[PDB]
């Protein structure tokens, strides 16, 4: 079933190595027998070192190993997938999601991310969390949003539990948190923008794993966020969630999309700024949204174009970007100087 | 793979001694081979002191033991102060590197149920019941007698009113008010041939 032929080096190259020292005119069979005998010694030392490291109990051979070798008719009632012990452990997970104590919070986040092979406190868990998402969007509570969105973050970092079969009742619940009407109080919208930063950051972790198959991931979400950008007379929570969702998709995604949208959203900047009579909730709302999205899109143009002619770059970015884009280009040059 | 850093630190030592010598270029394989020869020389000093200080019942190698070792290995020790005038005075000491840590974790469930059960050994860690043990599920008990027979009689009433509405709107109809098609469409009279065989049949 096996044939162990003699690994014999070519004798002409051996004559090249020999006559590099300049010995003589050499015949073939001498170098053939030399390669034979040297191969026997090499394979015997190889058997010795294999005996060493199969008593050293490793299948790999290092240099030091051979260096030491150089010492010579009614059916029954049903039963759910849960047991009582793990469904009360399930209730511990759900009530630590409610849990105000941050020590119980981090215990829950570590338990979700580091229970590999759980697989049976899978979808029923994730099903009416997403229904609990739908009720709490109607209930409009920022605390239950940040608890459940970090809960999906711990779900994504658990490497054994694959998402693939169970994708399509979680992603629209994530995208529902992105779009609009997270309004607990009108002076308390400030925490919701960091949520949309966190939610779009989750989508960046989503999109790097599943778009190899049918393009629900890349093609549908981009065309959703494209047409949501087209949607006029919508609140600016829709506009922030769409662009920051496109911002987390990558460098070249923004390079394609915000190449015409550099000046077109700059027209949207100076429609808001120097715009309406008095609506300060929508003014202060849209202003920092346009401020955050400017300096977060700024490293795309900084990597593409050089930071020369800041007065001309403001004319290339419809004025409103300058000099905040030039200040972010100076910050990008300072970040390049840090390297 | 993690053992390689000390060998490359020895290579940094060899490069520092070549900088002390004054070599601008070198052959990299020969430098690594001389590093292998240097660590084999260190191991040879150690083997010499190992087999040398077992001649005593004591173990500890002293200074004079290493003096006899280095004279045994062919070295004039009288230049050891003068080489100090080179080495620790002309070559800057390079530092080591070892960044070890111990991460933190928390998976606090509340289930032990056996500290030192039958195989009694007080050196272990019973993990939990959430991972090891299991249970059984029934998920269906109500057991409410009056409520059960209320449900049964309500379903009987529903069947009564359903068949009532069905053949009320189906067949011959005479009402109570004028045109009670919605509320009470009572079934009109059949009258048929033989009443006694029907009305006296169990």
């Amino acid at each position: 079933k096996l044939k162990l032929s003699n690994t014999v080096l070519p004798s002409e190259s051996m004559k090249v190595v020999a006559e590099s020292m300049g010995i003589a005119q050499i015949q073939e069979e001498t170098c053939q027998l030399l390669t034979d005998e040297v191969s026997y010694r090499i394979k015997e030392i190889a058997q010795d070192a294999l005996k060493f490291m199969h008593m050293g109990k490793r299948q790999k051979l290092t240099t030091s190993d051979i260096d030491y070798a150089l010492k010579l008719x009614x059916x029954x009632x049903x039963x759910x997938x849960x047991s009582v012990e793990q469904q009360l452990y399930y209730k511990e997970i759900t009530e630590a999601c409610v849990g105000s104590c941050e020590a119980k919070r981090a215990e829950a986040l570590q338990s979700i991310a580091t229970d590999p092979g759980l697989y049976q406190m899978l979808p029923r868990f994730s099903t009416f969390i997403s229904e609990g998402v739908r009720v709490n969007v109607v209930q409009n509570n920022l605390a239950l949003l940040i608890y459940l969105m970090r809960m999906v973050k711990a779900l994504m970092d658990n490497p054994t539990l694959y998402l693939e079969k169970y994708v399509h009742e979680l992603i629209p619940a994530v995208m529902t948190c992105i779009v609009s009407r997270q309004l607990c109080l009108r002076p308390d919208v400030d925490n919701h923008w960091a949520l949309r930063d966190f939610a779009a950051r989750l989508v960046a972790q989503i999109c790097k794993h599943f778009s190899t198959t049918t393009n629900n991931i890349q093609s549908r979400i981009t065309k959703t966020f494209t047409k949501s950008w087209v949607d006029e007379k919508t609140p600016w929570t829709t506009r922030y969630g769409s662009i920051a969702g496109l911002a987390e998709l990558g460098h070249d995604v923004i390079k394609t999309l915000i190449l015409p949208r550099l000046q077109q959203e700059g027209e949207r900047i100076r429609s808001v700024l120097d715009g309406p009579v008095l609506s300060n909730i929508d003014r202060i709302g849209a202003d920092h949204v346009q401020s955050l999205l400017l300096k977060h899109c700024a490293p795309v143009l900084a990597k593409l174009r050089p930071p020369p002619d800041n007065q001309d770059a403001y004319r290339a970015e419809f004025g409103s970007l300058g000099p905040l884009l030039c200040s972010q280009v100076v910050k990008a040059r300072a970040q390049a100087a840090l390297q | 793979n993690y053992h390689l850093a000390r060998r490359r630190t020895l290579q940094v030592v060899v490069s520092s001694l070549l900088t002390e010598a004054g070599f601008e270029s070198a052959e990299k394989a020969s430098v690594e081979t001389l590093t292998e020869m240097l660590q084999s020389y260190i191991s040879e000093i150690g083997r010499s002191a190992k087999s040398y200080c077992e001649h005593t019942a004591r173990t500890q190698p002293t200074l004079s033991d290493i003096v006899v070792t280095l004279v045994e290995m062919g070295f004039n020790v009288d230049t050891l102060p003068a080489y100090a005038k080179r080495s620790q005075r002309m070559v800057i000491t390079x530092x080591x590197x070892x960044x070890x840590x111990x991460x933190x974790x928390x998976x606090x469930x509340x289930x032990x149920x056996x500290x030192x059960x039958x195989x009694x050994x007080x050196x272990x860690x019973x993990x939990x019941x959430x991972x090891x043990x299991x249970x059984x599920x029934x998920x269906x008990x109500x057991x409410x007698y009056q409520v059960l027979r209320e449900k049964a009689a309500s379903q009987r009433r529903d069947v009564e009113r359903a068949l009532t509405r069905f053949m009320a709107k189906t067949g011959e109809t005479q009402s109570l008010f004028k045109d009670d098609v919605s509320t009470f469409p009572l079934i009109a009279a059949r009258p048929f041939t033989i009443p006694y065989l029907t009305a006296l049949l169990p």
